[PDB]
């Protein structure tokens, strides 16, 4: 759902 | 006009991209990384502009702010006056394929069998079947469902990589790029063909394109379509001619993504590059074919007729569609 993975 | 820097995943794509770069007179140049996730980081850093992505990876890229630019469009099934670039895309069918001789394997008996996946995080290879399996089993322990697998991008020492074979030298086992023998649609179908695995999660077109003489490649040249069956979610097995009634999902076509700030330039350059190098482009087959790579699906799928314009300037969620996005979201809750 949330933030960018990087 | 500026140059567009394409990101190639691994060395075989790098070599194709260098040929493209040469033929385009450096209108396109090349950056290369070992995995699709690393190419996505190169684009986020602005060290590359674009690459073409499976829907599962469009989800990753789009959570990071990159946007869809043009989509792969293969031969339509149903008639159209419309030019390929303007035709709406029809997703592809995600299927689970087994050998006809492995009688009595069905969807309902996949537990503890050997599986072949295109790569972790891809649509037909991973998100759709593992999403369905997590849901149906009520457990997030999808790394313990199959006894062994090849799922490029998983931990190389885990059972999800036990069946991966690595490159010519047996190096790079389980890396998610074409150097891994069993990577991608063609690699996962080869993993089944060679009976390394009992089931392959690929798309319908893969089975057709690598059977009955459609591939001359050494592992494929002798495969017969009648020796394969599809697994239906109702527990039945059908012939591979029945994929419209025996698939796991319809997937959104692979598409080019880029930084938002470069999408317009990337789109223009690509529309001009396929005029030259795409299906009957001015210079294909004489100088370079952007959508061929002897079945290896390098940069683009070999079955791509053109890259098509998107309707509605979609965001990545609109492009993937709300159902698939929530399916991915739900599955990512497991890790
Ligand atoms: C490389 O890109 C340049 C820049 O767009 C191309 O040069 C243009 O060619 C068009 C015809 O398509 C001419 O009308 C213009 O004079 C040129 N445009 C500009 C902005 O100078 C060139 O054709 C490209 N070549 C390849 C091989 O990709
Ligand atoms: C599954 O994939 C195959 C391969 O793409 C599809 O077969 C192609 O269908 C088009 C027209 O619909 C033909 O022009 C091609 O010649 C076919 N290719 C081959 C190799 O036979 C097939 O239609 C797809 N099945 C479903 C249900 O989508
Ligand atoms: C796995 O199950 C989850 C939970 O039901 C599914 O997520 C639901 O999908 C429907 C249809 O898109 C939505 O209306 C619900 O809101 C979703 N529920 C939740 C909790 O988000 C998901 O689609 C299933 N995965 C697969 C691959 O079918
Ligand atoms: C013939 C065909 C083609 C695509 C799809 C499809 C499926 C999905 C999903 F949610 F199931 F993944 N999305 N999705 C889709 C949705 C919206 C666009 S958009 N915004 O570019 O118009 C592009 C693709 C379905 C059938
Ligand atoms: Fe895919
Ligand atoms: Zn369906
Ligand atoms: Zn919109």
């Amino acid at each position: 759902l949330e933030a960018c993975a990087f | 006009y500026t140059r567009v820097v394409w990101c190639a995943v691994g060395p075989e794509e790098q070599k194709k991209c260098q040929q493209w770069s040469q033929q385009s007179g450096q209108n396109v140049t090349c950056a290369t990384a070992s995995t699709t996730d690393d190419c996505i980081v190169l684009v986020l850093k602005g060290e590359a502009d674009a690459l073409n992505l499976d829907g599962g990876y469009i989800y990753t890229a789009g959570k990071c702010g990159l946007v869809p630019v043009l989509a792969e469009n293969r031969k339509s099934s149903k008639h159209s006056s419309l030019d390929c670039v303007l035709r709406p895309t029809e997703g592809y069918l995600a299927v689970a394929v087994v050998k006809k001789a492995n009688e009595g394997l069905t969807w309902n008996s996949l537990k503890d069998k050997k599986s072949c996946h295109t790569a972790v995080d891809r649509t037909a290879g991973w998100n759709i079947p593992m999403g369905l399996i997590v849901n149906q089993t009520g457990s997030c322990a999808f790394d313990e469902f199959f006894s062994q697998s090849c799922a490029p991008g998983a931990d190389p020492k885990s059972r999800l990589c036990a069946l991966c074979a690595g490159d010519d030298q047996g190096l790079d086992k389980c890396v998610p790029n074409s150097k891994e023998k069993y990577y991608g649609y063609t690699g996962a179908f080869r993993c089944l063909a060679e009976d390394v695995g009992d089931v392959a999660f690929v798309k319908n077109d893969t089975v057709w394109e690598n059977t009955n003489g459609e591939s001359t490649a050494d592992w494929a040249k002798n495969l017969k379509r009648e020796d394969f069956r599809l697994l239906c979610l109702d527990g039945t097995r059908k012939p591979v001619t029945e994929a419209q009634s025996c698939h796991l999902a319809v997937a959104p076509n692979h598409a080019v993504v880029s930084r938002s700030d470069r999408a317009a330039h990337v789109e223009q350059v690509l529309l001009h590059q396929q005029a030259l190098f795409g299906k009957n482009g001015k210079n294909c087959p004489d100088k370079f074919c952007l959508f061929k790579s002897e079945t290896k699906n390098l940069l683009f799928n070999d079955n791509t007729e053109c890259l098509a314009k998107l309707g509605g300037r979609p965001t990545y969620e609109e492009y993937l569609g709300t159902e698939y996005v929530t399916a991915i979201a739900n599955l990512k809750k497991c890790s």
